[PDB]
RNA sequence: AGGACCGAACCGACUAAUGUUGAAAAAUUAGCGGAUGACUUGUGGCUGGGGGUGAAAGGCCAAUCAAACCGGGAGAUAGCU
RNA sequence: GCUCGCCGGAAGACCAAGGGUUCCUGUCCAACGUUAAUCGGGGCAGGGUGAGUCGACCCCUAAGGCGAGGCCGAAAGGCGUAGUCGAUGGGAAACAGGUUAAUAUUCCUGUACUUGGUGUUACUGCGAAGGGGGGACGGAGAAGGCUAUGUUGGCCGGGCGACGGUUGUCCCGGUUUAAGCGUGUAGGCUGGUUUUCCAGGCAAAUCCGGAAAAUCAAGGCUGAGGCGUGAUGACGAGGCACUACGGUGCUGAAGCAACAAAUGCCCUGCUUCCAGGAAAAGCCUCUAAGCAUCAGGUAACAUCAAAUCGUACCCCAAACCGACACAGGUGGUCAGGUAGAGAAUACCAAGGCGCUUGAGAGAACUCGGGUGAAGGAACUAGGCAAAAUGGUGCCGUAACUUCGGGAGAAGGCACGCUGAUAUGUAGGUGAAGCGACUUGCUCGUGGAGCUGAAAUCAGUCGAAGAUACCAGCUGGCUGCAACUGUUUAUUAAAAACACAGCACUGUGCAAACACGAAAGUGGACGUAUACGGUGUGACGCCUGCCCGGUGCCGGAAGGUUAAUU
């Protein structure tokens, strides 16, 4: 459920909240918690490779099963959870021999329900299944790319992808971008869609706000000076050429992908 | 055990002065001055055999050198039990 | 008004101490350098 | 509840005077702003010079910045004084 | 020595950082000290820092550093695995009195506590680099139960007043007591116990996770404080001697109760929230290889060991950072009274000071104030500066609005003391007693005492009652930027920047993109509801036309076109 902040002060008047009353209350799952430290957009030589990055509220990761591997064995949903480190949400999964593991939540999962991976799985949402298995125009999400390396496509919140064709060893795939991809059928993939669509829906309201997500302020090329970004300087509001990136590539739709090495893969470049 | 010559080594002098003499008449301790590098233990023993009198325990510290050109030393309390030693 | 030198053993030893200076060739030749010229302190190192 | 409100500590620095061989190589005094936050501070770490870092001012990088400091090329060159 | 002033959430005390002997004592007065100095943080000499329990070291880890091999790179070197370091974090334990000229949780006195080793005795499944628990965690808010602490009574010791009065609803001081050990309560949390079994936790386990069944659910963990003991002890107002007039010794009365209490404790609790809140060791349990009448473990008891190093002094400052004994800067801890909402402020307490030139005069002029007749912005670039407003309760309050605001809008009025209501009320706290019981750190009932507003009415005073300090000026019309925020340290705080939102565009993951000759790494342990770049800048109503040019995107029929041959 999406809800409105009452304006009782600025910074609250634009807010707009996506509650959610299902979602587990108490602490995480001790067993499946990491260390993530921040990194504040630098690498190991300790420059900037990834500006506007740094801050933010202090996360734990949740070790996600992506892979979905114990096959045959079903398993019950125990609860849904918040988790800081997708837009989805994660639900913990008891399986009937006692072991404990997060997945992402489908769209209408909830605690209670029954899921199973293998081969032999129905066809029921939350059930991972190779993509032979799958009739086609299902619709799939977490879906691997190379067979049991780990799913990888239509991860986040609201996504999915639409199995359109099989054709011997691959299907093609309808991307969440719009792309249609070849991928071999032997690849696993979970039924329905990622929950939490309403992800979306939410206004941050505030400057604050983005700031506790860890997003630092972006400034505009165009209010540097022009030793600073190819958006210059000027006397005023002066632009006068066409944009760049702050080194100097055309943005505003100038193609950048390059790899010749899955080019066979891409039926057809999204639109 | 610690031998001979390092119980011979530990002992520089006694150390003479208001506080040193006040705490032999009132605790029955005596202020020594001690090689550097001298232990509560090698302290201990060198005093017990070298001065045949029986001591409780040691309490060291070092005097940290007067800028002039004063070393370091080892100042050491010693508490005897019940022997008059000098 | 706070002025530039806030001293702090640890940080002194850490950014000029001995053991810095021979992490590096740049700091063995800075340690060379002192001894052929003869200083006295070699380094920060006391 | 709240980048809520008023207001000490704390953090700033809008105005006026004084000081200008200063008490001070930017402070004092009287007011001033924020004060649960995009806060403030301690301790360590990390990023290095055409480089960093920058809520962007050519700001900042040890009272130094349209390219730090130190040593070398080097007694650069100077139809100029 | 006596007064007088000043600080008092500090200008007092205690540390860390940093410094380094400045510490304490005796001498000295050249230089130093903005003056003189007999003094000094100065000179010179002698002393002073005592630890199993505090800290460091040490065990363990974070960011990070380094890194056997390794992967890279003209060389130098870069990155990084096993590892190894690295606190600002987690791992065992001492408190009260007394002492020095200067050290004290260190010395001494009393009363303790911790961790190992080594024996001895009893009883026994012990044993990982492995497994599972634990450590171990956010922000806000709201209680309750407390305590430090204060205040008052009582008590005990003293007093009887330089001037009217003052054997008392008088005056003044004291009324302190710890770790530890015993006890287990206001809370807080979870049901428990067997039996069987297993697609988990590398393998495997009796531990943990799962699934049943039975029987009790009434069981356990945790936790301030209180209380007892420690403690017939210590301290203690004071006397009483002696005296170097510094001070020292000796003796020592009461040592309780009520109320009000923290921002401290219970509490890492609880409740709520979205932004979803370290790590590893100590620790506890399980086993594996093994060991097997052994070894180990466990308990008792004895013995021993707990090294080494820091400990002086300054520490919001004349000991640090500022060239200075510099009006500046500098993290943490403690924090009494009376007014007060308060850590504001006024005045004080403990404690510390009077700022290392003074003495006169009482010119202009300068600085920092106070007050002004009549006027009242006439000043000026401009109300700059000054003056003014100010508190609480209550009444009342406009346009406009995004319905929250505006709004302390604006504007009023009541504030003191005394007496009564009511010898102190409402309320809070609560003894005895009285019963109960699953009988004590109990519950109910009952109310002595203690504390204690706010009102109303009446009376009284001054010129004035938020009487000081403290503490909003207010209204109208518009520009710009929505807003809170950020910036040109040291002439610009803004209309600039940022911002939520919006759009465009790239980008299918070994992503684009960046930093890197590379290896790699960030992006991201993210996956198109995701990431990057760009323009705009909340919200409302909206964003017209033009593709000539110039970019970009798509096509390439044809012309042209490089090495090459």
């Amino acid at each position: 459920a999406v809800v409105k902040c009452k304006p009782t002060s600025p910074g609250r008047r634009h807010v707009v909240k996506v509650v959610n009353p299902e979602l587990h209350k108490g602490k995480p799952f001790a067993p499946l918690l990491e260390k993530n430290s921040k990194s504040g957009g630098r690498n190991n030589n300790g420059r900037i490779t990834t500006r506007h990055i740094g801050g933010g509220h202090k996360q734990a990761y949740r070790i996600v099963d992506f892979k979905r591997n114990k096959d045959g064995i079903p398993a019950v949903v125990e609860r849904l959870e918040y988790d800081p480190n997708r837009s989805a949400n994660i639900a913990l999964v008891l399986y009937k021999d006692g072991e404990r593991r997060y997945i992402l939540a489908p769209k209408g999962l909830k605690a209670g329900d029954q899921i199973q991976s293998g081969v032999d799985a129905a066809i029921k949402p939350g059930n991972t299944l190779p993509m032979r298995n799958i009739p086609v125009g299902s619709t799939v999400h977490n879906v691997e790319m190379k067979p049991g390396k780990g799913g990888q496509l239509a991860r986040s919140a609201g996504t999915y992808v639409q199995i359109v064709a099989r054709d011997g060893a691959y299907v093609t795939l309808r991307l969440r971008s719009g792309e249609m991809r070849k991928v071999e059928a032997d690849c696993r993939a979970t039924l329905g869609e990622v929950g939490n669509a309403e992800h979306m829906l939410r206004v941050l309201g505030k400057a604050g706000a983005a700031r506790w997500r860890g997003v630092r302020p972006t400034v505009r090329g165009t209010a540097m000076n022009p030793v600073d970004h190819p958006h210059g300087g000027g006397e005023g509001r002066n632009f006068g050429k066409h944009p760049v990136t702050p080194w100097g590539v055309q943005t505003k739709g100038k193609k950048t992908r390059s790899n010749k090495r899955t080019d066979k893969f891409i039926v057809r470049r999204r639109s | 055990m610690i031998r001979e010559e390092r119980l011979l080594k530990v002992l520089r002098a006694p150390h003479v002065s208001e506080k040193a003499s006040t705490a032999m008449e009132k605790s029955n301790t005596i202020v020594l001055k001690v090689a550097k590098d001298a232990t509560k233990a090698e302290i201990k023993a060198a005093v017990q055999k070298l001065f045949e009198v029986e001591v409780e325990v040691v309490n060291t510290l070092v005097v940290k050198g007067k800028v002039k050109r004063r070393s370091d030393w080892k100042k050491a309390y010693v508490t005897l039990k019940e022997g008059q030693n000098l | 008004m706070k002025r530039t030198f806030q001293p702090s053993v640890l940080k002194r030893n850490r950014s000029h101490g001995f053991r810095a200076r021979m992490a590096t060739k740049n700091g063995r030749q800075v340690l060379a350098r002192r001894r052929a010229k003869g200083r006295a302190r070699l380094t920060v190192s006391k």
